[PDB]
């Protein structure tokens, strides 16, 4: 899983080398930044439900046809809304994992790999999940470097959908 | 490969849960102790060559049959292969000390290593002796109280000990 | 050349990826540590001559035969001493380069590559240059993290000779 | 590959000199400005997809012959190849912004790229238009004064501009 | 370009072999089937405009939001409708090419390669072009084996979008 | 790889015999029915995407534990791998329908597939459910009496059923 | 085994693709041609003995030395003639297999592979088996496309011996 | 690789046009003549070995310096290489006769072949003689009016002649 | 790979001993007999083709089921594979005769050969018959007293016999 | 070209090594054996014409059909006999080259490479050239180790034809 | 193990060939040279102790610091002298093995492989073992080709240390 | 690769001639002188390390700019590369001395070496100095009249000189 530490180790184990000051500097940067990433992950976690419930409506307002059209890919049924809210939670939960781990690994492994195959097979439009990510990014209520960490991994998701 | 953070992540995903405070506090504490972990890794790495050499010199003093003709460490090709293994093991231990997790040590060094030493006929029990030779030397170096901000690294030095025993347990 | 930044870029250009928060944390750790590395490099540079001249004698005292034996590999001639002092300077100068760059690259490229072939061809004993590195490490007069950076790259040299 | 630090190192070694204060001050100042460099890299990277898309949309609005039948960006395979090139160029620019040196951009992207666009028959002058399209958009994003500690990044934004012009100069 | 003849040749040039009765049978099957494929291509070509203009409305009716929403990806502007009608023509024209050539090659080369990258970059939903292909398939007015050829290559497009 | 013709050939060669009329009549009849076989292959292939999707949608409706956190089809990488397997299986079935012989399905898909799903820990019994989901859908599509020269394909539809059961039997 | 159908499948399984109209046309050509190939195979089979017995004499007349010279490679003994007649039957039987299968596969697998090694090891001259194939080609009594199929696979054998 | 159909397709796409009747009639006529094309390909292929041999025998009768010591076809390795080239050329000609287009012959045989014969020092003008030797023999075989439904293949035999001259023009 | 000299070396090194006279005399005698060994190798090698052929001809005379339809040596591909195996075995025997040691024969031919003939279903007991067919023929050729300096090669001919039996023992 | 010296060099240049006593022993064996090989090559050369003219008749007697049958592959014409005598000379001349060079290289390069392709294309039976080689081997009038060298390379040719 | 015979076999088994006169000449050269190599190996073996004991002193005289300096790498202790004498014996014993085998194989396998790693790890200077090899080379008391064999393998060792 | 014998062979084959006595005498004389050639090869090879080292030491004494900072032999990687080239050149010279022909030296060392030293910017004129440094040292060693059967090797020592000049001529 891609974290600052596994990259530092991977770079050394690749060249057959022991760790060096080159790699330890990289991990010291992780340990320092962790203070800002943690409080971002804590906040997103504590306000996770209001952010999911608001993100779902931001989508149903922007794309109202998803609540009226027929088809298992749409949120026009109570089961479809449950599925959508679930997926939005999945995205938010991966953002917290990325902050806790210090890198994209969690999202890379659990979400981004296979995204295009699934979104196509099940006729899910990426525009929907980007709108939900834009709503979280605007309303997570973070400030300073805690917000820089959150948006970094939210924009990373958005670029994966674009 | 997992580190102490990715491990906790992988365990939450399996249950589909966000992290709880019990885990945000454990991981925050890990960060609080990062400087100690880096001194330890730096100290062992900067004495890698002496650790392996003195450990090799002592192994062959106690078990002189490894180096007499017909011994598994006889000839320079098997001596070098032996010093190499000692260096490779110490190298994946220092990886685990930095990751706070033994996964890299298991997948990429220890896993399958017992089967290897039995195919070529190497005394794994002697390899195990070599591994705990480096352990005592590395802890001595890592926990040296001189030229470093005083503090308690006893918890860390115990974790480091676990990685060595894990390695010597997998070959013996 | 192996620096924290070229590794961070190399890790991204390898997987075909844009940079990410995973890599930027690694460079932030370099920029932070630079404060301690710089003042170490400045000090070694300002006291470079006394450290070379003292390092040379530490060697001639430990291995006195290098000043009395015949052979172009020994310091028993004025030209041989010049060569030795030169080589000791080379080692110290690479240590400063490593501190300025933030990694082993300078020493890897300019010194460690080919060391075994040269030390064997010209019958130069590694024990000599390790003793000179041990004298610098003890007498560079650094304290705190400036000293941790210096010894990190001096021990890295010593391990390359061992 | 070189960065701003390794470059200065490589220039001292060629003359066999230790660094002078004139250089310890220049490199220390580079460090002082690192936070700005990281915001810039983060800001451009997190808007990579919109930069390439809007730049592509505008290139094909001004030069609609690139996308009509027989055009070099006609069919989806050449359209994708074109969007890809735009993404690849922007990717090696963001590498140079982080390294403070254009070496990676030259060796691994621009060098030989002019000869490539002439073999397959692509209008390099149109690629150059695309590159300065992303330049204006990226600087707008990187230098956005909103949601960030106020300060002067004008020097940085000029360096970033140099990398784009360097790329558009190598293809045009 | 993938046709029955280039495959037959490719299979021989691959194994270093001259053509054989194995391959000539394959081309005889192309020459025979051509009678049904040609009259399909002729018909689609002669009624190409009514099929494009009807296919466009089938889409604007099924997904009415494409005519009212703001964004360069939608048909809510006269330029956007021109683009959509153009794309629908492209699909139909590739179907005729596939019938004339005797295989998927034309569509493979000119349309399917890069489809996912373009449809994602420009936020074009595959559901739109499948609906346009379903309207053509129902209303091309072909019967018998001429219709079997047309639907074969129209469904092949639809599967590429699914 | 064998087809219905090469299979009969391989069985005559083993006995060193020319073909008998009993076999020239069986193979001539196979030819008589070729058009049906081609409609069947065309019909299933042109609905591959809907067959796999609707079959996947129904499998996960009946067995929702495959898609909850910790499930074998949880995350997009395992979901895609699962949809892929369903597509790959349906692909080698349509090969067998065209060859009139299951050899390609056995050598290049089913053989060793049971051992694979047990190494990675996939519920082969769930894969078997998916396979007979596509079976019922494919036969419905292949045997649809609409828009096609009326006739009896019951024998063919039974052969097609054999290939699916063969696949679901090899994994369950 | 190389038949029109296994090639069509092989071409698809190679590129990871489902079958397409490109490949089904190739098999339709096999099914059509089968009518002419079958009646050729039936005829060669029904008159197989007279064609072998006549083919053997065509050889013993053209190369009379094969019936008078000493050596296990010649037909100067009753066991040698049995072997020759056997080999001639083998060739004819492979021709029928090729017609039944629709391609060279049977002959490729069972006869052509290793032909040069065997004909050299056992000092069998290819001129002998070509003469036997020329006699069959002239006297099989086929007309029209049934004859075109037979000669196609008989000449294919002859080219393998040349 | 292109055939007569894919070529017309590629030319319409470049202009973004559907096909016109002028082209639906030309391609329909090509189909009308397919049986002749197949007889021609079958006839030349089934006499490949005699075509190359008799052509080789005659080339070395007219130019006996190619086979005397020091000649480019002296020794068995260069004789075989020479017979091989003749076979390879005739093989890509029969490909073009089946495709109705010379593209495969150009990309995969002739293109760069002149530069090759000048590097190793082979008389390309002698290769050209060999190529038109096989041409006359192949046309004789393909246009043989015996044992085949009578008709006019003069247009076809002219096309076949074009492929041979194209090959002998590219080496001479 | 070892020869008679390297073998003795490897056995002294294991005990860390210099060679004794008992070994300097045995190896000096080996040298004294080298000319015989070379005649033997030359004689068998220069009749390799006849040895394999006549041995094959006789094997198929005694066991005509190997060559009737369905037999393991039926078809030319399995006949050639069979003649090949006979040639390959005789080739590694002549290697052992020259090395004075069977190591090359074991590591690079016989080791694992029994498992191979059982996977493909070949009668190893028939291979064993073929091997001792070549043995009797090779000894006849090697020990032929005609056209060669008279002397005793009985010891050598016994060693050669050991290599063949070793091979036929490893497959039977 | 495969000689004892080029093999000794090839073995060293392969492993990146200087020559060693291992390789020089191999060349000393060549220089010694050269005395017996030279006088064999000299003899074959001096009696080359009688050996070719006798070898040709040994063939025309064993296979009399080669002088009466029609075909450019046979010696039934004055041009065909010239060709045969030429080929027999070629074989003998390569034997002398092999003795002069100390190995098979000359014959490997100039004769054996492509032998099977040529003998098949031109319908030349290997039995003919083996009989000519058997006549030379019996009548070259060499004794002792000079004869061992000649037969070594003549049998090597025969095995290449078998 | 690299001997003249294993090279001759290796060269044949590499190209898939039977042995030839090219390779047998190489082994005849080994069998001939063996007479001079054997008596060299016998002599070195019979006077092995005086040559080791004299070689040890040649070293302790040239590099007297090895008997007075502290460290497990030096001969300043009775255990260190035992180790040195042992190593010198090892070198001499490998020289005899090389003479008995006819090539470098014994020394390559048992001594040269890993020499640089061991000499560096244990801080053993190659200058020491070269001096011991120079003393043996001067005092082995061999003459003629027996001496040429001994020095060939002693210089080969020296070059491996240089 | 050619040696003195294979070269004469290749020249006779081109004219289709048997060898004449003029050539059987020249090659017989070459054999007569083989022992000298072997002493020469042995003597140079057994002093390879000292030849390269002393030659390197002297080159850098005369041209100290090759080893000062910025010089082409500055740093250990370029010093080693330089010592390597000297060793590689001396290695292919000793090959030519044994083959009696420069072909191996030309094809596998010198050919293209001038173009290489100009791409990386190495002073070929300095390489040429190094090559004739080893020449004088090697001839001194090879022609040393001590401890060897007295005789005239002047012809041989001249041939050896030709190989060195050939190498130094190809780089200068
Ligand atoms: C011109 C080359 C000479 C010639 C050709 C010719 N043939 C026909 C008719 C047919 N040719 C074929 C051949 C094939 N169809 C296949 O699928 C295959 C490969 C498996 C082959 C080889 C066939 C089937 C026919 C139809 C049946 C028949 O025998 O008639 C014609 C008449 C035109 C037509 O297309 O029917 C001609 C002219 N005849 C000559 O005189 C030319 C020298």
């Amino acid at each position: 899983m891609k974290t600052p530490i596994t990259e530092a180790i991977a770079a050394a184990d690749t060249q057959g080398r022991f760790l060096s000051n080159t790699e330890l500097q990289a991990v010291d940067g992780r340990f320092k930044r962790a203070v800002a990433s943690m409080e971002a992950a804590r906040a997103l976690t504590n306000n996770a439900q209001s952010l999911i419930d608001g993100a779902a409506q931001a989508v149903y307002q922007k794309f109202p046809y998803t609540t009226t059209m027929q088809g298992s890919q749409y949120a026009s049924t109570p089961e479809g809304k449950a599925k959508c809210a679930r997926d939005i939670g999945y995205y938010l939960r991966m953002v917290t994992y990325c902050l806790v781990a210090g890198g994209t690994g969690p999202m890379d492994e659990y979400l981004i790999a296979g995204l295009s195959e699934i979104n196509s097979t099940f006729d899910l439009s990426p525009s929907w999940y980007i709108e939900a990510l834009k709503y979280i990014k605007a309303n997570h209520g973070l400030t300073g470097q805690a917000a820089v960490e959150a948006n970094a991994y939210i924009d990373y998701a958005i670029n994966a959908l674009s | 490969m997992l580190d102490a953070f990715a491990k906790v992540v992988a365990q939450a995903d399996a249950r589909g849960e966000f992290l709880t405070n019990a885990q945000f506090d454990a991981l925050s504490n890990l960060v609080k102790e990062g400087n100690k972990r880096l001194d330890a890794v730096n100290r062992i790495t900067s004495n890698a060559s002496t650790i392996v050499a003195n450990a090799a010199r002592a192994l062959f003093a106690e078990q002189p049959q490894l180096i007499q003709p017909g011994g598994n460490a006889y000839t320079n090709r098997r001596m070098a292969a032996c010093l190499r293994d000692m260096e490779i093991i110490l190298r994946y231990v220092t990886y685990a000390i930095l990751a706070g997790d033994s996964s890299v040590l298991d997948d990429r060094c220890l896993n399958g290593l017992r089967e290897t030493y039995q195919a070529l006929g190497t005394p794994g029990s002697s390899v195990a002796v070599a591994i705990q030779k480096m352990k005592d030397a590395a802890i001595a170096i890592a926990n040296d109280p001189n030229g470093i901000t005083p503090g308690d690294c006893s918890a860390l030095m115990s974790e480091i000990a676990g990685y060595f025993d894990r390695a010597a347990a997998a070959v013996a």
